[PDB]
């Protein structure tokens, strides 16, 4: 079982600041990591499938970092609806996902 | 240690004392040198 | 040929690849040999290989 | 391309719940089908993926016998039968679909189930 530890746990940042999260695999994921980005009371939305690789209709302030284990996600200059959970979740095995970080705003 | 025994046989019949000091003190130093050698190779070798 | 359409094409190959080693360790070392396998003549906008299960059970 | 799911449903504590996701623009036979919970305020949870095109179903072990995937290739369908549920998975399911580099690129809507009395 391989288990997704995603960091931080919830974060708050204000506008227009570079902002990066980290995804830490237990064991082995090549580059078969995905971003996922879910707003509150709707479905999660692919940002990036695989590692660096956007989703078609993803703004390119949006990049990814890939690894063996060590995964990130780097946003620039944040705008205002960027405010929800960010998931990752591994594909080289059976999925299992991370806990995900409430973005917030302050 | 052919090295030690051409100076073993040098110092013979001319210093015998120290011909017989130096052979019966590389009786030792030779085998617990190649001990310490072996454990550290061995050891820094498998642990990787 | 499935009826809809979903080929199935099979070889049986004996691959003689090349496994560059750094032979600093020998003969306490480890290895890992690759086998890298693409397409000739069609870029990624044309063709674009898979794995057909979970990439940890397809080899 | 678009993922219909079902409704909400409100089912006592010991029943069995077949909740239904119509795969509209695309066969099934083509990709896997992922189904996915999500207790509220808490990560995404796997429970299986089935194959549309033999039936092979793989399921998560702490979710084995509890729930069962199966499909409709003819409607193009996938359901998910909770066996036996406690008053615990009162949570919201998702149905996807597998994307490019095995990712879930189109996920359903949720059928936010609830277990009460």
């Amino acid at each position: 079982n391989i288990v997704m530890t995603q960091s931080p746990k919830s974060m708050s940042m204000s506008v227009g600041e570079r902002v990066t999260l980290s995804c830490k695999a237990s064991e082995y994921v090549g580059t078969y990591v995905s971003w996922y980005q879910q707003k509150p009371e709707q479905s999660p939305k692919l940002l990036i499938y695989g590692a660096s690789n956007r989703y078609t209709g993803v703004p390119d302030r949006f990049t990814g970092s890939g690894s063996a284990t060590d995964f990130t996600l780097t946003i620039g200059s944040v705008q205002a609806e960027d405010l929800a959970d960010y998931h990752c979740g591994q594909s080289y095995s059976y999925p299992t996902f991370g806990a995900g970080t409430k973005l917030e705003l302050k | 240690a052919l090295i030690e025994f051409a100076t073993v046989n040098y110092f013979t019949k001319s210093q015998p004392a120290r011909a017989a000091k130096i052979d019966r003190l590389s009786r030792i130093a030779f085998p617990l040198l190649f001990g310490i050698f072996n454990l550290v190779y061995w050891a820094t070798y498998l642990n990787r | 040929i499935t009826e809809d359409g979903t080929l199935l094409y099979t070889m049986r190959l004996t691959v003689r690849a090349e496994c560059p080693m750094h032979l600093e360790d020998f003969p306490m070392d480890a290895h890992a040999c690759p086998l890298k396998f693409g397409s000739y003549a069609y870029t990624r906008a044309e063709v674009v290989y898979e794995w057909t299960r979970e990439p940890a059970r397809s080899v | 391309v678009q993922l219909q799911q079902s409704g909400a449903e409100l089912v006592k504590p010991g029943a069995s719940v077949k909740l239904s996701c119509t795969a509209s623009g695309f066969n099934i036979k083509d990709t896997y089908m992922y189904w996915v919970k999500q207790r509220p305020e808490q990560g995404l949870e796997w429970i299986g993926r089935i194959d549309p095109a033999n039936g092979d179903t793989k399921y998560d072990p702490k979710f084995q016998g509890k729930a069962t995937i199966t499909t409709d290739t003819f409607s193009n369908t996938a359901y998910l039968q909770l066996s036996s549920l406690t008053s615990e998975d009162t949570a919201v399911y998702y149905c996807a679909r597998k994307g490019l580099r095995w990712a879930m690129d189109y996920w359903g809507q949720g059928t936010s189930v609830t277990v009460s009395t």
